[PDB]
RNA sequence: CUGGUGAUAGCUGGUUGUCCAAGAUAGAAUCUUAGUUCAACUUUAAAUUUGCCCACAGAACCCUCUAAAUCCCCUUGUAAAUUU
RNA sequence: CCGAGCAGUACAUGCUAAGACUUCACCAGUCAAAGCGAACACUCAAUUGAUCCAAUAACUUGACCAACGGAACAAGUU
């Protein structure tokens, strides 16, 4: 019994006639690149890509950041052009790259990186981190402002938070400084949560930091409608990740609803869902920034607990399933002598009734 | 070598023709089935005979009332053969709670839900 | 050939019992009597069978 | 202790691990990539931004190919990834413009392989 | 067997049953690899790993030797520092 | 000669089967059924699960290691635009591997 | 067919699960008979006789 | 699978391979090259 | 001739009242194929919970191609099944 | 109808230990995560032989037991 195919065949296109006159790989690497574009390609049969890989909507997320700016190509391309000419011009250089002893400066390139294609790779990078799929069940948006946040370690070192790089408690035990380019006359709102600092909701959050119709800038001018809480990861819990939301707004906006005392050292008032937070005011806000860090634990942790929370400290631990063990037989033919430890529970000796 | 029969699907597809020479209706299909065993289960193969008893028709000439479904139809489709198969009929509807004492089918298909033993006054 | 089976008056076909197993009927039969349709029997072929 | 993809011994690369380094090169333009196992790329940088071109006398030479490690291995630290495997051939093993591509990001903070599973 | 003395009128032991199996009081048998001593040179060391396991009987060779065997063997010993001790009873076997 | 009997090789779990870790999933002579993710090889080509969880078959794209010559000497000589394909099987785990627990209040 | 596929599926499983444990009710019931102290005694009267 | 739509993927034979001059083409050729100097010889 | 001797015999023949119930054809080793042991099958008792039928899906390339099918298997019909 | 009763490379060809396959029984045979210890489950379709016994301080070794599941040792002829 034969049964026909469902779709077109991998290699039907190939001409069997004019074997001779076919162009051949003759390369491994040629065939690995043209492997990998068909592996790329969905089929009508079964894949790796059917059980394994993350399955996803057919609606695109949505897009609820600022409108791209716009730029004239052609002018860009003018300009660029010209500046690569002059670069090939000088003969240090050439010598320079033939001899391979030429490089690039690190902080120019980062420089413009950072406007150009940054808020992109941002994007994709917060994607990553399922920062979009939990806090705007995953609608998207690229950051078109960047937002430099760094904590304040002594009295001339800084620790730089860009997306997700490892930051103590202990460094983050003050509000850290927020910098980040705006113009005059402009309504900001700043927002820090942690995703999975919450110890009783997996799904809610825990409100650290909320700064309310910012002018411009200036950060301290801003309303504090939440005193900032440095996180507290539990010990043994793994690692957490804090998200800063910088939000811009067309119009004052009033935060009475979303008003906490201070300080608020109640877990029950610092319970904070990002979703129904901007869901009631995305009309006249609209986020801009965005920056994010990962954190462990340590001894400041215990700190916070104690004296600032007031409670005693949780401690997790990673726990793996117990090993399986078929079920037991009487007579376990050809079994070694330790299958019958496999099934006891003590290792001390038992006597029964004797 | 002798073995298991694969029947075409093409087999159980009626033609126009076939609705107006037994009477039924595509667009409104009959709900349960009348099969009544009319052949041995004796010199056939084993898994006929299983699925005979599956369906409770172990007597022949005793029918059985089962559900038009494809999982049902999929065993008689087996055993075909050895069965006949009747739409069942409802002239009076479903059988009621007090009808229960008064129900008689007859060899048409149809489930009378008043048997009298009395001649028609008409 | 081909006319006879076109005309042909009698309802019941070899190919068509053969196929849809009517009476069992291929418990008697051969695997190939599927396709041969009863025209082949052996080494023998039946030009009059339709 | 996450789980990482073993088998696929019969093909070529391996799935074994939880971040890979792969580069591609082309005939005008070197670009390398930070991916996840299941395929999400994490961090990316390649020669064809104007940020990298603008300072590249050459975009396909070993300078441009040293020149995007120290971009990349950067941005891992930012990032946050410091453990990638990395997969090359035999011969782009041996070629120099990998060797200081590999330099780099050794010189930028980033290991070339990953902690082994802890099962217990 | 000798299912009667000729001088007692009870039934013996074969003693080719006990220079060779070990009975633990739950009602296994254990036993040795047949072979485990022979041509131990063209052997892999994974296949010699399991040649010198201790193994048990399944149920006909277990209720086989039953049979070869009289009641003395299947009473409950209390030897001292005995490595077998442990194995004379089941644990949370069902059925 | 000849009196040799079957050695019993082939498929040992069929689709959508359950499985545990370190299970033989199929003895096989020659190289019929390809280690996917979670399998193992075995000296004997056995393909063994290295994960609990199911079993299922796709069909991939197979691509020699560089090493492997007579595999790769076989791609080489292929018309351009042609791709080899072969029928691996996986194993789809099924429980993560733990959970975070509590255990003290300090 | 009345139903389809998709329609037929699940729609007895209620009443199929609850025929099989009715039937490992009955299976796991099975036990010996109680013995009751009046059939003991009635085995006196087989020499009951008249005065 | 024979039985399934997917049989027959994993074929590869057919894509591998396994003289007279027509009127129109010219079967066999050689081009001689002789020179005093080797190295235009191995050069053209 | 008596005794050991009721020698032994994988061989031949025989193997006594009534009634009911379940019940047949995979193999392996053997100085073994007129036998026996094990397994399969069958019987009884007991424990337990799934068993059978089976929707898609799924099981290989070769020496070029090619049959009836089979395994697996949710539903559903049914009441069997595994273990001791 | 063609083979096999080996050979080569290793010297962790070390020690342990979940879960499985199995030549339709048993015997025997095969794969193997993790761990310890080191480095940075060898190739090969078959390439083999049980118990007793003997040798040995010990580790280990011993049959064309080829009638190859092998009786410690016995041919003709009526
Ligand atoms: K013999
Ligand atoms: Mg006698
Ligand atoms: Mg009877
Ligand atoms: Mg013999
Ligand atoms: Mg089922
Ligand atoms: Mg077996
Ligand atoms: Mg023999
Ligand atoms: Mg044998």
């Amino acid at each position: 019994r034969r049964t026909p195919p469902l779709g077109p065949m991998p290699n039907s296109d190939i001409d069997l006639s004019n074997l001779e006159r076919l162009e051949k790989y003759r390369s491994f690497d040629r065939y690995r690149r043209r492997a990998e574009q068909e592996a790329q390609a969905p089929h009508w049969w079964r894949t790796y890509r059917e059980y394994f890989g993350e399955k996803t909507d057919p609606k695109e997320k949505i897009d609820i950041g600022l409108p791209p700016p716009k730029v004239s190509r052609t002018q860009q391309l003018l300009e660029r052009k010209q500046a690569i000419q002059e670069l090939r011009a000088n003969v240090e250089e050439e010598r320079a790259a033939r001899l391979r002893t030429a490089s690039v400066p690190l902080d120019a390139v980062r420089a413009e990186w950072e406007r150009t294609c940054g808020p992109y790779h941002k994007q994709r990078l917060a994607e990553y981190y399922g920062l979009y799929r939990d806090l705007f069940h995953g609608a998207t948006f690229v950051p078109r402002v960047p937002l430099h946040v760094a904590y304040a370690v002594g009295e001339d070192d800084l620790m730089p938070v860009y997306c997700g790089n490892e930051v103590t408690p202990t460094e983050a035990a003050q509000a850290p400084e927020v910098t980040y380019e705006a113009e005059e006359g402009s309504l900001w709102t700043l927002l820090l949560t942690s995703l999975d600092g919450h110890l009783l909701e997996p799904d809610a959050e825990y409100l650290h930091w909320l700064l309310t119709n910012i002018p411009g800038n200036r950060v301290a001018e801003g309303q504090v409608t939440c005193p900032y809480l440095p996180p507290f990861p539990a010990r043994g819990s793994g690692i957490h990740r804090l998200a800063f939301l910088l939000f811009k707004q067309d119009q004052p906006i009033d935060f009475s609803e979303d008003a906490r005392p201070s300080p608020c050292y109640q877990l029950a008032q610092r319970t904070f869902r990002t979703f129904d937070f901007y869901k009631k005011h995305q009309e006249t806000m609209t986020p801009a920034g965005l920056s994010f860090f990962q954190c462990r634990w340590d001894d400041s942790v215990t700190y916070i607990f104690h004296q600032l929370l007031d409670m005693r400290e949780p401690v997790f631990e990673f726990v793996r399933p117990p090993p399986y063990h078929p079920k037991q037989k009487r007579f376990p033919h050809r079994q070694p002598l330790r299958y019958l430890d496999r099934y006891r529970d003590s290792h001390e000796p038992t006597y029964g009734i004797y | 070598k002798f073995t298991r029969s694969r029947i075409p699907e093409k087999v159980f597809q009626a033609s126009p023709e076939d609705h107006e020479k037994y009477g039924g209706d595509p667009q409104n299909p009959h709900k349960l089935h009348i099969v009544t065993r009319i052949k041995s289960t004796r010199r056939r193969p084993y898994w006929e005979k299983d699925i005979i008893k599956m369906l409770g028709l172990e007597k022949a000439h005793t029918p059985q009332v089962h559900k038009n479904i494809p999982s049902v139809n999929a065993k008689l489709k087996v055993v075909k053969h050895l069965i006949r198969i009747k739409p069942l009929k409802l002239p009076q509807g479903l059988p009621a709670e007090e009808n229960m004492s008064n129900t008689c089918l007859k060899s048409t298909g149809e489930l009378v839900v008043q048997w009298h033993l009395k001649p028609v006054e008409q | 050939q081909e006319e006879r089976e076109r005309n042909n008056q009698n309802p019941w076909t070899f190919e068509r019992i053969a196929t849809a197993n009517m009476l069992g009927i291929r418990k008697v039969l051969s695997p190939y009597d599927l396709t041969h349709k009863g025209k082949y029997w052996g080494k023998f072929y039946m030009p009059k069978r339709v | 202790v996450a789980r990482k993809e073993r088998g696929w011994r019969t093909v070529f690369p391996s799935r074994e691990f939880w971040h890979r380094l792969r580069v591609i090169r082309t005939q005008h333009h070197v670009e390398a990539l930070v991916e996840h196992q299941n395929g999400k790329v994490v961090v990316s940088a390649s020669t064809r931004e104007w940020a990298i071109k603008k300072h590249l006398y050459s975009t396909r030479n070993v300078v441009a190919c040293e020149s995007i490690g120290r971009v990349l291995a950067q941005r891992c630290l930012e990032a946050g990834i410091n453990f990638m495997v990395y997969q090359p051939t035999p011969w782009e093993a041996a070629s120099d413009s990998m060797k200081r591509l590999q330099s780099a990001m050794t010189e930028g903070g980033v290991v070339l392989r990953e902690p082994q599973r802890i099962y217990e | 067997l000798t299912y009667f003395s000729a001088r007692k009128g009870k039934r013996k032991t074969v003693k080719a049953v006990i220079d060779r199996f070990l009975r633990l009081h739950c009602g296994l048998w254990v036993r040795r690899k047949a072979g485990y001593k022979k041509k131990l040179w063209k052997k892999t060391p994974a296949r010699k790993k399991r040649l010198r396991e201790f193994v048990f009987c399944n149920k006909t060779q277990s209720k086989l030797l039953d049979k070869m065997t009289t009641s003395f063997w299947k009473r409950r010993n209390w030897y001292v520092d005995d490595p077998y001790q442990k194995y004379h009873d089941r644990t949370n076997l069902k059925v | 000669g000849g009196k040799s009997s079957g050695r019993r090789q082939g498929i040992k779990k069929m689709e959508g089967h359950y499985v545990h870790a370190g299970n033989i999933i199929a003895t096989q002579r020659h190289f019929r059924w390809h280690p996917g993710a979670h399998v193992g090889v075995g000296k004997n080509k056995c393909l063994y699960a290295l994960e609990e969880g199911i079993v299922r078959y796709t069909k991939e794209v197979y691509v020699p290691h560089p090493r492997n010559t007579e595999a790769v000497d076989l791609i080489t000589r292929l018309p351009k635009g042609a791709v080899l394909y072969k029928t691996f099987v996986h194993v789809v785990p099924a429980k993560p591997e733990g959970t975070f627990k509590l255990v003290a209040m300090l | 067919p009345y139903m389809t596929r998709e329609q037929e599926r699940g729609h007895a499983a209620v009443r199929r699960r609850e025929a099989f444990e009715a039937i490992k009710a009955a299976a796991t019931s099975k036990f010996p008979p109680h013995r009751f102290i009046a059939d003991q005694l009635d085995h006196l009267n087989v020499t009951k006789k008249w005065s | 699978y024979k039985t399934k739509p997917t049989h027959g993927i994993g074929k590869y034979k057919h894509l591998i391979k396994a003289n007279l001059g027509t009127d129109y083409e010219y079967g066999v050729l050689n081009i001689h090259l002789t020179a005093y100097d080797m190295t235009l010889a191995e050069s053209y």
